[PDB]
């Protein structure tokens, strides 16, 4: 089975977490099957998914930016025309969703940035459900914009003083308040890292990316499958839910692009699977940026929703396997697919998908104007404008 | 065939005291592991029962603030697995040493590795936090025919049935751990029912900050481990000598 | 007919241009007629509507705010999900594809907030256009980010120096442009107020709001008709988009929410029909703010996508035969209405909409709870958490 | 056969070139009250006619310098009502051609505006954002009046789309422009034309008076005149030339 009775995809993933935690995990394993065997769950979730979020999403075929390229067709994955404006919300309204159903009255989840806070606020304030949202304090100084938006979708903010005042910080006080309220509380994993099953569920909720892809594809170009799928990776959840539906079909080749930061040999990068090894992080055996003896090093990119030094067990897996191609993109060729996207199709990605558009052509001349390709479109690029202009003003100035 | 550590507690367990064992973090001092000797040799002259030595990790899940801060400080040394174990090649001391680390170092290094290269050192037990009895598969096996007892951690709060299958055949001492901490009864009601189906030792792994505190454990279990209030003294120049004197000596 | 051929609706519309205008508008109604008689036209921007802004937009049942009111079911008709976030790209895109079938190389515009800017950029990057955007130097060196957002898209920004330097000057420079050029540029009117064929043009581009809707009700519900229709209402665009299609329904209730500002009695406020009487601005026959002596009054409005001085002259075609009923909202019922869809639903909506939040919030507990009511949701409200937080803000320290 | 068409008719036949000056009503120190002795300063120059604006809050047909001085008029309280109070006292032998924007007509009543001048010397109407397709708001009130509506013609449109707007005209024509393509275009519209054109155009020196009078019938000056009335700079000799110009 993939994930097996333990969780692992192949040697990656299960659950290494203290026996404290062991209980939440069991527990969220036993529910989540549950709502898979009611067929009642899957509809209210899919009328939700349409008439709030806007599924399904549309597969557009990049014209210009084809023409442009001169290479393969490019179709995106308009998964920016989403409710909140990224993928993000289709695991957290799912997740949502299922704690409803366990019986569950209060949300819990961290972030860094602010997206996860926002995506899991917006899926808390249509279940009117309470909501808590874990950062650091060292984060809430730097993003009050989004301590307002979470704030304004009804949740508390709660800001984290202990330790570094950082991310990390806000995951241990997250995961303490699961353990400490369990009985009436859920913890939404932002991403397809974590202890088993939160890469399974994650995928599966995101996996309505790639279902739809398939047959929007089909039903579009009349041809059966695109010859390639590229998606950009942090946790890897937007990568695994395009992959997934296609995992049999050996003929569609899978990228998933890496910030590489400064550079793969720089010290200021997050190409987990380029300078990366097995490790047992956040619960999960996985690919991960570590020294020799086995400390977690920092992750460096131009976006912040893809600075994570570990990536997902499934993808650990598919890269084992050969199934997926993982490559590094770097920062200022995440920059170029953010100015050329906005421009040539008059869409402007996240900078967190500009990675993707940015190996996008790179792959569209090797495989030239005879093949195909989809491109996930994760978000939009509103929440990135301001860093944009600030970089390409700072750099005009200096040179 | 039976452990070292399950005797040397039962022994300390039978003369009507309770266990205490310290919980220093390796590598946490001025000159960093060079230190490691001059601890653990304070700690044996106060009597002490079983030392636990915690090996650093950089994204740990289960430390208090206090031994969070104690790995931050030793990483700056460079602490690491390998240097540790070149270390306590050099310890001698009749205190039983019980390694705790988080599985990542351990996995790196090497269990089997790290497990024949202790042969012959004081280390006598293994707590991974984060190495749940699902994984037990990863170390279990390797630590057969060795001297060193893999050290299984219990949530009061869970059932009765699942505590029992974390127990079986168990060495060494149960540590018993608290989600967070009327309620405090309801703790020592749950702790003592843990140590009633239990074969080995039970430690206490709670807050520990006074001779109340120990005395108070002692009524439901076998004895405390005492680590933040240790780790905070000993790094910022405060008196604990006598309080481990008085924890020591408690006659049950 | 309805506008008959000299561009009146009843008694209110018309083509008041100077005659070196009038070769433009009758060029653009020629063309016009064309569009309509050629098929390809419909069901090519029917597709991209679909592909690239990503229409239909859902008719969201909107069931907490329902509740939470008590009253009448509030069906949102989400037009904050189009690519862009609003509905002006419905009219920007029809433009600027009626301009390619005209030949056209060359698309401009003006804009005092920049809405209409990005979303005229938006639309020349998607067909592979030039774009020049006239923007008072008052307005450019207050919004930075909607000029960068511009350039962004490809455009160019072009800074009217000339004049008082405000929205008032752009029209001008923008229109001097058009006739200029008039044989390879376009000009795209942002609402639906103008010379004929202007607002007719805009009210078909926009009528698809009100075209989905109306089946969208039918196909969620069952029932035949909703029991009225609210819309906010600047130059009028959205809301005789929303209309229009149940024009001939007379069972269908219509209310289009006017910006009233610190008050209607005020001098602060932007209700055309409320405050105004007929009057010839902008090429057009309209309601319009004016003195005594026949001097435009300025609008004034917390969403400044409303405060325009006149109202598209279907509209006051609408409120003259009793078909429309229009009513003030101020700025504080409009700031609530955006703080309470952002926390009873989870949708932060735009500060114009907000007005028609705030009214239907009236209007629902006025019909009771055998009655349901569309409302349309114009546009998302990210551009406007910046202003709302400094208000909130505000508001806190001095009382 | 009104005053305006005339008068002007006489200027064309006796060698002479037309001169309009443009003037904004209202832009003066005295505010209104200046009028008077601004229109009686032009008619010791012997000018043709006298344009007469009225301020407008959101003109579209007016250069910067025009826009300029309808602000400046504004500040003093200038409207259509306070306009039409003046010209009452208004006693003088030059015609005036009255332009406005529609709305400010519109506000105080087509008729109103006609009836209550009917013994001054307004003889012309211009009104820049009312085009020919909306004459009927404007035409029937004019007639039995020795108003004249003045039709602005575009150069660069179409022939029949030219003739069309001049036929029936009365006063003059006004010739506007979107530079030696420009000629073809207004002595082709001269041709065709019963009544005398006019160009509006920004003639600055004596020169551009030149160029126009070879195929135009005279001038209308505004911006370098309200411009010179401003500042306090010589303009009067530069109207006197522009009158004694031999054609």
């Amino acid at each position: 089975q993939e994930p097996n009775k333990d969780g692992f995809y192949g040697k990656f993933g299960g659950r290494f977490v203290p026996e404290t935690l062991m209980t939440a995990v069991l527990e969220l394993e036993k529910a989540y099957r549950e709502s898979q065997a009611d067929p009642s769950f899957q509809e209210e979730l899919n009328q939700l998914l349409r008439q709030y979020v806007g599924r399904e999403t549309p597969l557009y075929y990049a014209k210009n930016l084809t023409q442009h390229i001169g290479g393969a067709k490019i179709y995106l994955k308009r998964e920016d025309l989403n409710h909140t404006g990224a993928h993000k919300i289709n695991n957290a309204l799912g997740q949502v969703w299922l704690a409803k159903r366990m019986g569950k009255k209060k949300i819990i989840a961290e972030t860094g940035a602010g997206q996860h806070g926002v995506a899991t606020a917006t899926a808390a304030a249509l279940f009117n459900m309470e909501c808590t949202i874990y950062m650091g304090e060292e984060d809430v100084k730097r993003q009050a914009l989004n301590v307002f938006r979470m704030e304004l979708l009804g949740a508390k903010v709660e800001a984290v003083t202990d330790g570094s005042r950082v991310l990390k910080d806000a995951v241990n006080a997250a995961l303490r308040s699961w353990v400490a309220n369990i009985d009436d509380t859920h913890y939404i994993l932002g991403s397809a890292l974590g202890p088993h099953p939160f890469p399974e569920i994650v995928r599966d909720f995101q996996s309505v990316i790639g279902r739809e892809a398939k047959q929007q594809y089909r039903d579009l170009t009349g041809r059966d499958l695109p010859d390639a799928l590229v998606a950009c990776v942090g946790g890897g959840s937007n990568a695994i839910g395009l992959f997934h539906p296609f995992v049999e079909d050996e003929s569609v080749a899978m990228y998933g692009t890496e910030a590489a930061g400064l550079g793969v040999d720089t010290e200021h990068h997050a190409a987990t699977l380029t300078k990366g090894r097995p490790g047992v992080l956040h619960g999960s055996l996985m690919d991960v940026l570590q020294d020799a003896h086995g400390q977690i090093l920092e992750a460096f990119s131009i976006s912040a929703g893809l600075d994570y030094p570990g990536i997902g067990p499934e993808h650990s897996h598919y890269h084992d396997i050969k199934r997926a191609s993982y490559v590094p993109v770097t920062d200022e060729e995440a920059l170029e697919g953010f100015q050329l996207l906005s421009r040539v199709e008059g869409i402007i990605p996240a900078l967190e998908s500009s990675h993707a558009i940015a190996f996008a052509v790179k792959l569209a001349k090797e495989l030239g104007p005879e093949k195909s390709m989809i491109v996930c479109l994760s978000g939009r690029g509103d929440k990135d404008v301001v860093q944009v202009k600030d970089r390409l003003e700072a750099d005009a100035a200096k040179k | 065939m039976p452990k070292t550590l399950t005797e040397k507690l039962n022994a300390i367990k039978a003369a009507g005291k309770g266990i205490f064992v310290p919980y220093i973090m390796a590598g946490d001092h001025e000159k960093g592991l060079d230190g490691l000797a001059e601890t653990i040799h304070f700690l044996e002259d106060l009597g002490v029962s079983a030392i636990e030595v915690g090996i650093p990790f950089s994204d740990p899940v289960a430390d208090g603030p206090v031994i969070e801060e104690a790995g931050l400080r030793s990483l700056a040394h460079g602490t690491s697995t390998q240097a540790l174990v070149e270390t306590l090649k050099t310890i001698e001391t009749e205190i039983p040493l019980v390694i705790m680390t988080y599985f990542n170092p351990l996995f790196q290094y090497g269990v089997e590795n790290f497990v024949k290269d202790l042969a012959d050192t004081a280390v006598k037990g293994l707590i991974i936090p984060d190495l749940p009895h699902e994984h037990a598969n990863f170390v279990e096996p390797f630590l057969a025919n060795t001297d060193i007892a893999l050290i299984p951690l219990v949530s009061l709060t869970t059932g009765i049935e699942r505590q029992k299958e974390l127990i079986e055949g168990a060495e060494g001492f149960i540590y018993a751990v608290a989600i967070n901490g009327n309620y405090r009864a309801d703790l020592d009601k749950h702790l003592a029912q843990l140590h009633q189906v239990a074969d080995i030792p039970v430690l206490t792994g709670f807050g520990v900050s006074s001779q109340a505190d120990l005395e108070r454990f002692n009524a439901v279990s076998d004895g405390v481990i005492v680590g933040s209030k240790i780790v905070k003294a000993l790094h910022q120049g405060e008196p604990i000598q006598d309080f481990i004197r008085q924890a020591v000596a408690y006659q049950k």
